[PDB]
DNA sequence: TCAGGATGTATATATCTGACACGTGCCTGGAGACTAGGGAGTAATCCCCTTGGCGGTTAAAACGCGGGGGACAGCGCGTACGTGCGTTTAAGCGGTGCTAGAGCTGTCTACGACCAATTGAGCGGCCTCGGCACCGGGATTCTCCA
DNA sequence: TGGAGAATCCCGGTGCCGAGGCCGCTCAATTGGTCGTAGACAGCTCTAGCACCGCTTAAACGCACGTACGCGCTGTCCCCCGCGTTTTAACCGCCAAGGGGATTACTCCCTAGTCTCCAGGCACGTGTCAGATATATACATCCTGA
């Protein structure tokens, strides 16, 4: 059967940040764990904070304080500046 | 005169008193204690405190609110995964 | 000659009064001023509920109390009876605190 | 008891059938039983067991009270302040204590400032009254009470505010004739400890007094009267909307008849100016000074949230504070000796008016008072008063027992070198005379425009022998003119009524 | 018309479609808004490159031209931000930092 | 018919629609079972009745005849399975189990 | 505005422990507090098992799971026998 | 079967140089073989139980991983 | 002859310096196999799932390792001992 | 203090190989388009609740000081732990053999969602007295120095 | 091997305030239908787990030997405890005054559901080169003796 991860864009991502630099297969395994818990952890946080609110609709205001519990200090701000940046481009175009 | 300025020296973390921390430590069940213990235990407390008001107020600031409450503090500790019973 | 008691006695004594107690410990004004002013670093003009500085203080005792257990295991374990800083900071290093 | 409750009907009922529509709007006790039976069916002389004189409207008083006391009726000595009613009080428990021929237990109230001045007027007056200055910590309260309030060894006792709050319990044993209630301005609320003690009291006679009338409300005032006659009332709204508070949606201004003619002959306050006692009326003046230049800066700093990463969690009483003075906000001086100069002066807006008026009246003789709200502020007086280096005494919120009195009576000396007089409001502008001085001055103004008025008349009492002079000072361009604004609004909403109790 | 990827027209490398799947699929909420996707793989591209960056470092030093899972331990374990986000996190094949106390050194 | 509640009919105490509710609504899965709603009410019966149990012994172990949060504390802390599963949970005014170390005491 | 609890039935299950004994407010609370704590305990435990075995139902199979994988030793028997038995008893009735 | 003694003394002392432990008692290998023995229990209880409730007779690598994320100790690298 | 507590640390480096397993396999899994004996009879395991507890206990181990050195550094030793180890596991809650 | 021997470790270079980077082919899941309706947003109103000051009491913190006992440093000794070496033992790797059981597909039915009507269990409001927390005296027990 | 002083417990009386019982109503829980799909169950395939044997060799093991370190003991001195006395700020009542959080009503636009279609992503080959492996030289570093 047909089973997905994020091989590919981590591979894409890669290419963009080291150019000529290769990742073996279980370090391929490791960050595509690391992307599922992540991804969990966020979802998860945002979704408490919907039903905390009594509302039922998880949107980027959730996800950017689910982010901000998140993740510690400095990395915090970064990604907020990219979410962000990111929505902004969505929907100016 | 010159008594107007006499008083400005609250620094509140310092409200923290030598007895209150001994108390706690007696409770604790601490038979002595030096004496650099009191500013170390100011350090500690200023951190835990930090890291959990953080927290309480990013709910509170979330849900477009001005006042913190006991249900955005317990969420606060539950989230620190220090859960805490008799506040709802 | 004035009537004095060892080193010690007074200590046990206080021990067993405050184990066997259960109100707070820290004075609620001095505790309130604390909260609201680490607050302030955050957001600007917040408001606090009674409940909510109560909950604090609750849990800001009960985490002191279990870490002067942890540094007393500590300062027993290198043979001593006098908590110092360094059993403070190897109880929360071993905690995962640091 | 019973027989108690038709004596009063005796009387209330002899006033209009007004008391019987309030029975008969009650949405009720066996008093309708006593109230369908009888519904179908002095000492003008001013009596000389006192040492003085007294007055004629003083002997008037007298002659009122006496009347509720045959009657077994309550009522209110709302005269005005000033007018002897410590001195109508007195002879009262003297004619009680001679004509009657019963001094038993008797209750007295009175503000910290002020429990010597009845202490003193009583051993001046009447010396053969057991009295009493209940102070003390728990010990000196604790043989008071065990040695003279146990062996029943006194007539009347003099106490505080909250110390009856702190020894209900060994005076709820004792049962009173009078619970005299002085300044009595803590009953305006229901919910007030005070209130809340003092239903538990059983008294024969329960005679409040006051300086000043109502400050608010109809609210307000059934909250007072609640206290006199409450088995009579007993009752929460109903005496509210059964008025409809000075005819509030029709503005008939002709049922207020109704309430006028029930309080006159149950109630007693006369003016000064009727019976001056003291042929002199009160000059007075709103010095509108201009908002400091320097503090300009800060005062944008609070407008504009400019000094900075600091709470305004009450913007009134910030802006409050920058009206009245600017170094409060902990660091405007910025000396690190903390210089204390012409610089202080020059840097507060009201002050440099004040010097002007201080050099005035240092020549001219005029004996000051100064009323404040912020004890710090008054520390800030206290350093500029030791700049210049005049005689005074600083009474404040929590000072002492003994050095209030002592402060006092240094000031009050006959010829006192003490040009000023530093002094708070709430805690100190109760119901002390201050006749040896003249001349009273606001440094702030105060949402309480009735307290206000009881602050200005320390030294216009009997006993004022020069032009009282008075010097309000409000901040021209500031919320303190909005703070007066308001205050002229609820004089007015107040005195109309007042005005209209005694024409009918 | 001739479709353009959400991820493309957001300027993303993960993919927004399958992110938006996955919350639908997920049971964290009855709706989804749409913006949500969007941030949500932002955020995991950020820290993706973040990891991805400080191994590649880490690689380069070491005189390899491929990742493997010591280099990520290296990584996220001298990055502090990163070592308190991953902080119970067993890293397999990882093994740990060098480092020896200061008392067992000889003198 | 004639109503008659389920949890009358599994013999409990604990209110089944209710729960059953707070399952439907606290979006744990897509579906509910029928029989879900009763197994968990029975076991928070029995939870909860453990608790009360001990902590009544205590309450009476002082010669009291209301339960308080010490007597909690004292019933959860002195049982080691309850310990065990409310390991991190804090008691609000629950105080402190009476121990002091073995040195410390008079020898 | 309503708000729910579980005041009521905590307060049958202690009238049929101890029979006499009272209990306090602040205690009330906390039990309160306990209660819902252990429901979401299980609840998610058991959301998770559903998501794992890709199945879209809860039933009394992951609620025992669940109960089975929190509580310790003794609790996790005796609460397996309890759930068990009213499962029983309610379909047999 | 004594297979806890398979866990050699030479092994506990790799993990503990590993660890950066320069000298080590002599006590020290039977109670790390119990802690060894109690981690064991608890994780493949835990595994056991996500088995058996799958009705499967295997156990797989992600109900190991599903205990230790339990338990509490993440595991990156073996699928999921 | 090397004087004692030198191929001690030579032996730290190197084997901080490395990254495989440190136990033996087959009786890793003789080990695995005896304990879940006692849950279910008759199980049968991934190779994958056995190598996941054998990486899971070692990692463990080692942290509980490096927490029972600093104890024994704070008694003013250099040679950990039991009551090293129950003291790091007390603190960190595992009793 | 240093010298020289000895041992382990890094640095350099030549050779395999199997793990990764890349190309093909296909199919399924994401994008485009369109509709309905309900959740979220906005306005207006209200009323409780949070804040800041003071007033006055009083309990607790602050402060000073003698002294004793515990931290700490040094010293000796004796044994338990580290280092090395030869012998044994079992791990690791390979290979062959077999079958349980994991994983998938197909059918169909029974169970759960949803809706509408009904009713009664639980919630807020209201009253009342008994459990509990002092408060004082007296009695007992503990600690400490003889 | 002791009484004397302080701490603590025993017992009864008192005031209070919150736990517990009653009551109206409303909204959530139950009862009864219909309908659609999740999953229970059968049957098939073929993967991957279990079992055993043979051979190599690297690790484990048992023992010898020596010294470094743990631990006990002694002395010293400094710093914490205990207690008495003075000062300070905590604590509760009180007074205002706004503001913010909840409620209520209405509206609209943003998301789910449905359908169509095609290209992005996944499974499957394939070559090849980065790393693993094996040797050889260079150098650092430890250790005993001078
Ligand atoms: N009839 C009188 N004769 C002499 N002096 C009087 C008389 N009435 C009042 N005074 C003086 O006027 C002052 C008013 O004091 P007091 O009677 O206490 O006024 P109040 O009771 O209104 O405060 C007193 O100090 C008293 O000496
Ligand atoms: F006239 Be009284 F002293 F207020
Ligand atoms: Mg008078």
């Amino acid at each position: 059967s047909r089973k997905e991860s994020y091989a590919i864009y981590v591979y894409k991502v890669l290419k963009q940040v080291h150019p000529d630099t290769g990742i073996s297969s279980k370090a391929m395994s490791i960050m595509n764990s690391f992307v599922n818990d992540v991804f969990e952890r966020i979802a998860g946080e945002a979704s408490r904070l919907a039903h905390y609110n009594k509302r039922s609709t998880i949107t980027s205001r959730e996800i950017q304080t689910a982010v901000r519990l998140l993740l510690p200090g400095e990395l915090a701000k970064h990604a907020v500046s990219e979410g962000t940046k990111a929505v902004t481009k969505y929907t100016s175009a | 005169g010159a008594k107007r300025h006499r008083k400005v020296l609250r620094d509140n973390i310092q409200g923290i008193t030598k007895p209150a921390i001994r108390r706690l430590a007696r409770r604790g069940g601490v038979k002595r204690i030096s004496g650099l213990i009191y500013e170390e235990t100011r350090g500690v407390l200023k951190v835990f405190l930090e890291n959990v008001i953080r927290d309480a107020v990013t709910y509170t600031e979330h849900a477009k609110r001005k006042t913190v409450t006991a249900m955005d503090v317990v969420y606060a500790l539950k989230r620190q995964g220090r859960t805490l019973y008799g506040f709802g | 000659k004035p009537h004095r008691y060892r080193p010690g006695t007074v200590a046990l004594r206080e021990i067993r009064r405050y184990q066997k107690s259960t109100e707070l410990l820290i004075r609620k004004l001095p505790f309130q001023r604390l909260v609201r002013e680490i607050a302030q670093d955050f957001k600007t003009d917040l408001r606090f509920q009674s409940s909510a500085v109560m909950a604090l203080q609750e849990a800001s005792e009960a985490y002191l109390v279990a870490l002067f257990e942890d540094t007393n295991l500590c300062a027993i374990h290198a043979k001593r009876v006098t908590i110092m800083p360094k059993d403070i900071q190897l109880a929360r290093r071993i905690r995962g605190e640091r | 008891d019973l027989e108690g409750t038709t004596k009063r009907f005796e009387h209330l009922l002899s006033l209009s059938g007004l008391f019987k529509h309030f029975i008969e709007s009650k949405a009720d006790p066996k008093f309708r039983q006593v109230l369908d039976v009888l519904e179908e069916n002095q000492f003008r002389e001013s009596p000389a067991y006192v040492n003085g004189q007294l007055r004629p409207y003083q002997i008037q008083g007298v002659n009122w009270l006496v009347s509720l006391h045959k009657n077994k009726i309550a009522g209110i000595l709302a005269d005005e302040m000033g007018l002897g009613k410590t001195l109508q009080t007195i002879s009262f428990l003297g004619y009680l204590r001679y004509i009657e021929k019963i001094p038993g237990p008797f209750l007295v109230i009175a503000p910290k400032s002020t429990l010597n001045n009845w202490l003193r007027e009583i051993n001046r007056w009447t010396p053969d009254v057991n009295a009493f200055i209940l102070q003390g910590d728990k010990e000196e309260r604790a043989e008071l009470i065990q040695k003279k309030l146990l062996g029943c060894d006194f007539d009347v006792v003099i106490a505080s505010y909250e110390i009856i709050i702190r020894e209900k319990s060994p005076l709820k044993k004792i049962n009173w004739e009078y619970i005299i209630i002085d300044e009595a301005h803590r009953i305006k609320n229901e919910e007030s400890m005070l209130s809340q003690v003092l239903r538990e009291f059983t008294s024969r006679n329960r005679l409040l007094i006051t300086g000043t009338p109502l400050q608010n409300n109809l609210h307000e005032l059934w909250a007072l009267l609640n206290f006199l006659l409450p088995d009579i009332f007993s009752d929460a709204q109903d005496f509210d909307d059964w008025f409809s508070s000075e005819s509030t949606e029709e503005d008939q201004d002709k049922i207020v008849k109704q309430l006028h003619t029930v309080l006159q002959p149950f109630l007693l306050r006369r003016i000064k100016s009727d019976v001056e006692t003291s042929l002199l009326p009160k000059k007075e003046l709103n010095l509108y000074v201009g908002m400091s230049s320097m503090q300009k800066k800060w005062y944008k700093k609070i407008l504009e949230k400019d000094e900075s990463k600091t709470r305004l969690l009450n913007i009134m009483m910030q802006l409050r504070k920058c009206c009245n003075h600017p170094y409060l906000f902990d660091g405007a001086e910025p000396g690190p000796p903390y210089t204390t100069d012409e610089h202080l002066v020059y840097n507060a807006a009201k002050l440099q008016v004040l010097d002007k008026l201080l050099k005035k009246l240092k020549e001219e003789g005029s004996r000051v008072l100064i009323f404040s709200q912020m004890s710090r502020l008054l520390d800030i007086l206290e350093d500029y008063c030791y700049f210049r280096n005049y005689e005074y005494c600083r009474i404040d919120g929590s000072t002492a027992h003994e050095d209030r009195i002592q402060a006092i009576d240094d000031y009050n000396a006959p010829d006192s070198k003490k040009f000023v007089f530093l002094l708070t409001t709430r805690a100190g502008g109760l119901g002390i005379n201050l006749t040896s001085a003249d001349v009273v001055v606001l440094y702030d103004s105060d949402w309480n425009p009735q307290a206000d008025l009881q602050a200005m008349d320390r030294a216009h009492r009997i006993g004022q022998k020069k032009q009282v002079k008075v010097f309000r000072l409000v901040t021209d361009n500031s919320v303190e003119e909005k703070i007066l604004e308001r205050a002229t609004q609820k004089l007015r909403l107040d005195q109309l009524v007042i005005q209209q109790n005694r024409t009918s | 018309a001739k479709a353009k990827t959400r991820s493309s027209r957001a300027g993303l490398q993960f993919p927004v479609g399958r992110v938006h799947r996955l919350l639908r699929k997920g049971n964290y909420a009855e709706r989804v808004g749409a913006g949500a996707p969007v941030y949500l793989a932002a955020v995991l591209e950020y820290l993706t490159a973040e990891i991805l960056e400080l191994a590649g470092n880490a690689a380069r030093d070491n005189k390899k031209t491929r990742i493997i899972p010591r280099h990520l331990q290296l990584a996220v374990r001298n990055d502090e931000e990163l070592n308190k986000l991953l902080g119970r996190v067993t890293i397999a094949q990882g093994g740990v930092l060098p480092n020896i106390q200061s008392v067992l050194l000889p003198k």
